[PDB]
């Protein structure tokens, strides 16, 4: 008939409010013959002694409850763990009220853990009340703790899962370092502003710094802190007009005491009602049965509702955490503390104060800017990408059409070879062409700035395995401007199905076919139909370049497997080395578009195309996600095919024959 | 440890759908913990295999079932393969509800982990003949 | 008596059937009695159509159902018109079970005869809105 609390509390005055909770917790529930007892201990500066003695003492007290309840221990670990872990060897709850890490919130390691104060991912939903708020899409994550990263991840991953956008850049690495400076540069190049971050005080004190010396506090800088990043040097180090987040009551430990004893009290005389009683055995000598009724009285703690209490209705979800939460929302105004918001647990209210920015006007700042510089990379495309090698230093010789047309050239860099050639030689060269002067007309159209360079290598990107953990990479084009290096891809991108599932595409500007390259009995092939190349030999060399979209179209193709176990013992690294092959009369047959043949048929006649017209499709610009260069940008491409524009491209390189 | 973990546990039991061509497939997680880490590490897996997945999506739950509305997302599969993350006590009720539904049969498969299958000699009545189930607990070779 | 029969009843059905080109479809049948000269009468009006329905196999109840070997053969049904022939009482459990199925969609039709069309007040709620129903129940024709 008895019922005993165990606590971990050290100061009198509250253990004596603990025990006055007890006495007045059996007030209102009548003259029943129930009774209460508690037995609270102190703390040795240690941790396994401490376990010891605590674990111990409540085997011998045979207590329901285990109450852990101290903020200010000059250890930075906080951890109650060892004595959760001795409780979940019998499954007791053992309610946790300081701490808020995320390693309590997994279940499958504490077995039977309760707590009355979320994680500070919750935060962050509260920070999705802000994209509820000030329309923010894009967000910029840094997380030093890995400990509770992957769950900060998986939270915002589930925020995320609503408007099905992506995070644009997310961070995790060792807390220690300081050479943290070239990912904020990295961030800072992008277009969003809004920093998440989530560490201890020494890592937000780092990066405060790190941000006042290259000065990231400036205008449009969106910053976006919680309770643990605004104390201690990091408050010292915080810029004005910051914005954080307060726990109401979250030190406040008299309330939160008599709250704790309401609710063990109400789930103890809820289960009082109920069959099957089950009492914990002596466990120190002899006993290892384990507490059989361990998951049918955290079944009783699941669906425990409340109504009393200061803070308010405090509630259990399926991880045991607190629903409708009060909080504040704090700003830095001249290293003070001023109050600009609160929220109740679905939303925010500011107050009568004002929001003051450190940049601007009190009104949001919109801290998405978009490239001005536009990084654009490409492919060595023959008659497309011209690239000449600079005259003197870093020079184009600005030579002259015969059209009267001056060649409006561009800077560029590349490599000079592949990486078993040349092992390092990059330099800067004169790009122009086709293209170049598509990207004139743009930036004629529209104006943008840009930054020409050249794709490391001479394939356009293939799906292909990565040599550890089995997971999917590309490479080439994609492989760099899926890596934020690169911004927008403009090139002769051949469209197909399976880049389309993963970038958003624009309207063609080329629309070609496929065709055979020979030298000139049958001497034309008439295309794929020749029953000779349906079964090959050595005899008809064909293939195409290594890493190539034509051959993901004919692996999409289940019916020309023969083909494909053929080209893959003779596929070259660029089209112009094909080009040179068959020019010795070494090749047979060379699968291209149609075009750039005709352009190299009007250079060499002996260079012959074929007669049939397969795969009449389209190249367009590579680029991004759902992004503002869209709709504009294909307006302006548009606008290049309804007026001669394109007619002016013909005359440059398509109509001039010789 | 030496042990063999959850990760390694689904790249082995994806790597036995891999080698059976059974790529239509369900996935039905309940609130054992431990689980999205679960349901994440799928999703990479199935976004960096050749396969390309046929994967219904996950039946979810939220407490001990109803069987009112946990009854509408179980009678949303129509696939074979059937992949589970829960507890032994669990998956008693959720077999039972599996014969009570019919989802016992000879196309359907059942493919539990190591976690929810504990003693050798414990084994209710209630389980399908032809549980696949993969551990490490290797008889051949002894703690000495 | 008057009117027409349940063959006839069912060459309109059909014929409704043909004005719409609902061409796949299907046949759950109870054991009320008169049910395999329906079946019959549905094969020789196919075989004696210039339409070739596309018709799946005739699901057949056995008793009060199990909702376990009844809920393989409603699984199979991937048509779009479903034809029921039963009583009023064991309508509703049909109906009810088809909604817990997700069965009751938009492109999922429901074609009844005229004796499960019982009272006219008497409406339970397990009725979808769009219940096609055929009788000779005409109200601007009365009985004088």
């Amino acid at each position: 008939k008895i019922v005993n609390i165990g606590a971990v509390l050290s100061t009198r005055k509250h253990e004596q409010m603990f025990r006055e909770a007890v006495n007045q917790a059996n007030k209102r529930h009548g003259s029943w013959k129930i009774q209460l007892n508690a037995t609270s201990v102190t703390h040795k500066p240690n941790a396994i002694q401490m376990a010891l003695s605590v674990c111990e003492d409540l085997i011998s007290s045979q207590v329901y409850a285990i109450l852990v309840s101290h903020p200010p221990t000059p250890n930075d670990h906080f951890t109650p763990t060892p004595v959760s872990y001795t409780a979940g060897f019998y499954r007791i709850p053992v309610l946790g009220l300081t701490t808020r890490m995320s390693i309590y919130s997994d279940k499958s390691i504490h077995l039977s853990f309760l707590r009355t104060v979320p994680p500070y991912s919750h935060q962050s939903s509260v920070w999705f009340e802000m994209m509820r708020v000030y329309n923010w899409n894009h967000i910029i994550l840094l997380v030093s703790d890995d400990h509770e990263g992957r769950a900060a991840q998986k939270r915002l991953e589930t925020l995320l899962e609503e408007r099905e956008s992506k995070a644009e850049k997310v961070l995790q690495f060792d807390p220690g370092t300081k050479n943290v400076t070239a990912l904020l540069m990295e961030a800072r190049e992008l277009e969003a502003r809004v920093i998440i971050l989530s560490a201890s005080e020494d890592d937000a004190a780092t990066v405060y710094r790190a941000a006042a010396m290259l000065n990231m506090t400036g205008s449009g800088y969106v910053w976006l802190v919680g309770e643990r990043e605004i104390s201690g040097n990091a408050l010292r180090y915080a810029p004005d007009g910051i914005i954080g987040l307060q726990l109401i009551n979250g030190k406040n430990e008299s309330a939160h005491i008599s709250d704790a004893v309401g609710v063990v009290a109400q789930a103890v005389h809820e289960l009082l009602e109920k069959e099957n009683i089950t009492d914990p055995p002596r466990g120190c000598v002899g006993n290892t049965n384990i507490w059989k009724t361990g998951p049918l009285f955290k079944r009783v703690l699941m669906s425990s509702k409340y109504a009393d209490g200061v803070t308010g209705r405090v509630e259990f979800n399926e991880d045991g955490d607190r629903k409708f939460a009060n909080y504040s929302i704090m700003n830095l105004q001249n290293r003070k503390l001023v109050q600009v918001g609160i929220y109740n647990g679905t939303h925010v209210i500011p107050n009568d104060r004002k929001i003051i920015w450190p940049g601007g006007e009190t009104e949001k700042p919109r801290g998405y800017q978009m490239s001005t510089r536009l990084k654009i990379v490409t492919i060595h495309q023959e008659p497309f990408v011209y690239v000449k090698p600079t005259m003197s230093d870093g020079t184009c010789k600005e030579e002259f059409t015969v059209n009267g047309d001056p060649v409006k050239k561009v800077i560029c860099t590349g490599p000079n070879d592949t990486s078993p050639g040349s092992p390092r030689h990059t330099v800067p060269q004169c790009c122009y062409g086709f293209c170049i002067d598509l990207l004139i007309k743009l930036a004629r159209t529209m104006n943008f700035t840009y930054e020409v360079h050249l794709v490391a290598d001479g394939k356009f990107g293939t799906q292909e395995r990565v040599n550890n953990s089995n997971k999917k990479e590309w490479n080439g084009m994609m492989g760099e401007l899926l890596s934020g290096q690169a911004d927008m891809i403009v090139a002769p991108l051949t469209i197909n199905n399976e880049r389309a599932q993963y970038i958003e595409f624009s309207k063609p500007f080329k629309y070609q076919g496929l065709t055979i390259l020979v030298k000139k009995p049958e001497e034309r092939i008439t295309g794929i139909n020749d029953p000779r190349l349906r079964n090959p030999s050595d005899k008809f060399i064909y293939a195409t370049v290594k890493q190539s979209s034509v051959d993901i179209y004919f692996r999409r193709q289940v019916e020309l497997s023969t083909m494909y176990r053929h080209m893959e013992k003779h596929n070259y690294e660029s089209a112009a080395e094909a080009i040179q092959a068959v020019r010795d009369n070494k090749l047979h047959a060379f699968i291209w578009d149609s075009a750039v043949l005709e352009f190299e048929a009007s250079q060499k006649c002996d260079l012959v195309t074929t007669g049939e017209l397969f795969f009449r499709s389209g190249f367009g610009i590579g680029m991004r996600k759902d992004s503002p260069w869209k709709q504009n940008v294909s307006l302006s491409i548009l606008k290049s095919h309804e007026n001669g524009f394109m007619e002016d491209l013909d005359k440059t390189w398509v109509r001039y024959q010789e | 440890q030496f042990g063999a973990s959850i990760q390694q546990q689904a790249t082995v039991m994806l790597k036995i759908m891999q080698d059976y061509d059974w790529h239509v497939f369900s996935l039905v997680t309940t609130i054992f913990p431990g689980y999205r880490d679960f349901i994440s590490f799928i999703k990479t897996t199935v976004d960096n295999s050749f396969v390309g997945w046929d994967m219904q999506n996950v039946i979810t739950l939220d407490t001990s079932f109803e069987d009112a509305k946990t009854q509408v997302q179980l009678k949303k599969i129509h696939s074979s393969v059937i992949l589970l993350y829960c507890s032994k006590d669990e998956a008693v009720l959720i077999l039972s509800e599996a014969r009570s539904l019919g989802l016992t049969g000879y196309d359907f498969f059942w493919i539990v982990p190591s976690l929810v299958s504990g003693n050798t000699e414990l084994i209710p009545k209630e389980f399908p003949s032809g549980l696949i189930s993969v551990s490490y607990d290797d008889w051949d070779y002894s703690l000495e």
